[PDB]
């Protein structure tokens, strides 16, 4: 019964900012982490971004470190990935996974759950 | 995920010519997780070559494997008759993957298809429904258009196809169309055609019959 | 009261194949386990029954240190409740495991141009290995009626195969190298 | 020899179930890699199921939460369990023996899973005349329409006549009913000497039909 529904991206120039979301639903306790995947046009599906919900601890890749910011509202149970000062090389089909672990993984086969991904394109 | 991508579709060549199959894989796997299968018409598959290279028990020495990280290659060094089959290449990963596959298929000089046409038959049309068959008999190669005009009307989304494997003796194709119509449409038009387009074919040629004569 | 030694496990020059895999009993020792979490070198850190930035805050009575080499896409079965050739003929897990998993790309340390075929795995076994159980036979698999005494052939295969490593492999067939911090019940 | 004898497959209606078998014969299934490779008509292989000497199940996506691989040790026999067939599930669905580094060495020889809302039915057989207008060769056919399943045998002059005919592989027709057609080339000077017939046989409908096929007269 988990489902994640993640929403947002679109186009944006060479420096500008975009924010997506994935409500995360069906988990039974706080036990479980999200990951931002990304996937260009011809290459694989790499994570930028990870969030371990139990103890909230973010993890972000060198590419990206100062510039995304990934946060969870207890709220609306939603994970956000807040992605300022876009670059061309951030251009990619973004997905939003979650496991069954607190902590991290590069490797999308450690994932369980999956959002539907969207497209970020940064322009030339 | 990986992706296995045979090609070509199709490889046309004459018996004794070496067979050059190509099969890609979209990530870069070890030589000891791929191997190649053979699957002549109506049989099951059988292992041809295990790890690129290694060749199966009992497989003939005209057949080799080679490659490494994404390209790998299935070499036939002299086609037999036997030898034209479809041919499977499959990775080894969590589970087994395998490509498309490449038919193998025998290479002879272009011949023009012989065209029939056949009226529905007056037993059929007591039923109901009428079916106009067109006939292509022995062409090569395998190309072929078929279109159905009534009346000198094209005809599209009432016909279906059906072609035989390559001939035994000619190594030629025929295909088999057939149009179908209810018995009420089939009477409110006269000329029934099928025009033949392919590559023996220096114009198309057409065969018709008006109804009821 | 000294540190523990993780850097003789992390850091250690050669890892065992993941049928022998490598155990560390480590003992009477201090250990910040929230450094090893923001290590950003480690590609995986994913614990089971407990948060990481938690283990700081707890004792235990001995952990245990295991280590070995994979290739990429199975280290995916380096957790409780996986199922494949690695998770059930290799290295199991237990399902109320509790520990935390590591693992990083060590692809300039175990991959050789022309191939590393040191590392090796177990592909044939009869039935599954029992949590945290080590299998180093080396007896000759009997995939028939036929008994093979200790011949190779059909129905009779050899239970290892070694991965091969090269440098240009992809990321799922380049090495890993893991380790898997088990805690029972060094603070 | 070495073999793998499959069984069970069958007509299923969509919804429906299906347990296929895959009896073993000169190596043992509960010690072996077993495989499900199944082939929708005209395209390529498969991989299904995968069923671990040591439990472990694995399974396609598009087969996820409606298979099911199980072995039976003392009939040294494996299964696939198939639910919810959908219309795509109709395949010619083989098993195999994996060895992994040494390939899929044995296989059996298939079984046939067809998934459809049809009822069996004999087929209707018109004859495919040349119309009253005539080359040097002349062709000639039987039209066997509206059958089902899978298949029908069509000879001409009860097997007396080979040369030159073509059996066309069946067409799905929307009603959900098989049509094919058998074709033979005879010289035109032959038609008015030679009586040319055609067998047609559906042996699950019961239906053998001779149909003489002859010139329409005006
Ligand atoms: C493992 O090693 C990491 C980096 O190693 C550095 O380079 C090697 C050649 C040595 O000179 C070492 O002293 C250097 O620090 C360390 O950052 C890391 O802390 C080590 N692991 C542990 C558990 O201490």
């Amino acid at each position: 019964q988990v489902q994640l529904v993640e929403s947002g991206g679109g186009l944006v120039q060479p420096g500008g900012s975009l924010r997506l979301s994935c409500a995360a639903s069906g988990f039974t306790n706080d036990f479980y982490s999200i990951a931002w995947f990304r996937q260009a046009p011809g290459k694989e599906r790499e994570g930028v971004s990870w969030l371990s919900v139990s103890d909230n601890t973010p993890t972000y890749v060198d590419s990206v470190k100062d510039r995304f910011t990934i946060s969870r509202h207890n709220a609306n149970n939603t994970v956000y990935l807040q992605m300022n000062m876009l670059k061309p090389e951030d251009t990619a089909i973004y997905y939003c996974a979650a496991g069954r672990f607190a902590g991290r993984d590069t490797w999308p086969s450690s994932y369980d759950y999956w959002g539907q991904g969207t497209q970020v394109t940064v322009s030339s | 995920d990986i992706q296995m991508t045979q090609s070509p579709g199709t490889l046309s060549l004459s018996p004794g010519e070496r067979a050059t199959l190509s099969c890609r894989a979209s990530q870069s796997v070890s030589s000891s997780s791929l191997a190649w299968y053979q699957q002549k018409h109506g049989q099951a598959p059988r292992l041809l070559i295990y790890g690129t290279s290694s060749r199966a028990t009992g497989i003939p020495d005209r057949f080799s494997g080679s490659g490494s990280g994404t390209d790998f290659t299935l070499t036939i060094s002299g086609l037999e008759p036997e030898d034209f089959a479809v041919y499977y290449c499959q990775q080894y990963g969590s589970s087994p993957l395998f490509g498309g596959g490449t038919k193998v298929e025998i290479k002879r000089t272009v011949a023009a298809p012989s065209v029939f046409i056949f009226p529905p038959s007056d037993e059929q049309l007591k039923s109901g429904t009428a079916s106009v068959v067109c006939l292509l008999n022995n062409f090569y190669p395998r190309e072929a258009k078929v279109q159905w005009k009534v009346d000198n009307a094209l005809q599209s989304g009432n016909s279906q196809e059906s072609v035989t494997e390559q001939d035994s003796k000619d190594s030629t194709y025929s295909l088999s169309s057939t149009l179908t119509l209810s018995k009420a449409d089939y009477e409110k038009h006269k000329v029934y055609a099928c025009e033949v387009t392919h590559q023996g074919l220096s114009s198309p040629v057409t065969k018709s019959f008006n109804r009821g004569e | 009261t000294n540190l523990c030694p993780f850097d003789e496990v992390f850091n250690a020059t050669r890892f065992a194949s993941v049928y022998a895999w490598n155990r560390k009993r480590i003992s009477n020792c201090v250990a910040d386990y929230s450094v090893l979490y923001n290590f950003a070198p480690f590609f995986a850190f994913k614990c089971y029954g407990v948060s990481p930035t938690k283990l700081n805050d707890l004792c235990f009575t001995n952990v245990y240190a295991d280590s070995f080499v994979i290739r990429g896409n199975e280290v995916s079965q380096i957790a409780p409740g996986q199922t494949g050739n690695i998770a059930d003929y290799n290295y199991k897990l237990p399902d109320d495991f509790t520990g935390c998993v590591i693992a990083w790309n060590s692809n300039k340390l175990d991959s050789k141009v022309g191939g590393n075929y040191n590392y090796q795995y177990r592909l044939f076994r009869k039935s599954n290995l029992k949590p945290f159980e080590r299998d180093i036979s080396t007896e000759i698999y009997q995939a028939g009626n036929k008994p093979c005494n200790g011949v190779a052939g059909f129905n009779c295969y050899f239970p290892l195969r070694s991965y091969g490593f090269r440098p240009t492999y992809g990321v799922g067939h380049q090495p890993y190298r893991v380790v898997v911090l088990s805690f029972e019940l060094v603070c | 020899e070495v073999q793998l004898l499959e069984s069970g497959g069958g007509l299923v209606q969509p919804g429906g179930s299906l347990r296929l078998s895959c009896a073993a014969s000169g190596l043992t299934v509960r010690s072996n890699y077993m495989n499900w490779v199944r082939q929708a008509p005209g395209k390529g292989l498969e991989w299904v199921s995968l069923i671990y000497s040591g439990g472990s199940t694995f399974y396609a996506d598009s087969v996820k939460g409606r298979f099911t691989i199980s072995r039976h040790d003392s009939k040294n026999t494996l299964y696939l369990q198939m639910n919810s067939l959908r219309a795509e599930d109709t395949a010619v669905y083989y098993c195999a023996r994996d060895l992994v580094v040494y390939g899929m060495d044995v296989w059996g020889q298939g079984t046939t899973v067809t998934v459809s809302s049809a009822s069996t039915k004999g087929p209707s057989v018109f004859p495919l005349a040349p119309s009253s207008k005539s080359g040097g060769t002349a062709a000639l056919g039987c039209l066997v329409k509206d059958y089902f399943p899978e298949p029908v045998t069509v000879s001409w002059n009860s097997g007396a006549l080979t040369s030159g005919v073509h059996t066309f592989p069946a067409v799905l027709q929307s009603s959900g009913l098989y049509s094919l057609s058998s074709v033979v080339t005879v010289p035109s000077s032959s038609l008015g000497t030679q009586t040319y017939i055609c067998n047609v046989n559906h042996k699950p409908s019961n239906t053998k039909v001779d149909k003489k096929v002859e010139p329409k007269s005006c």
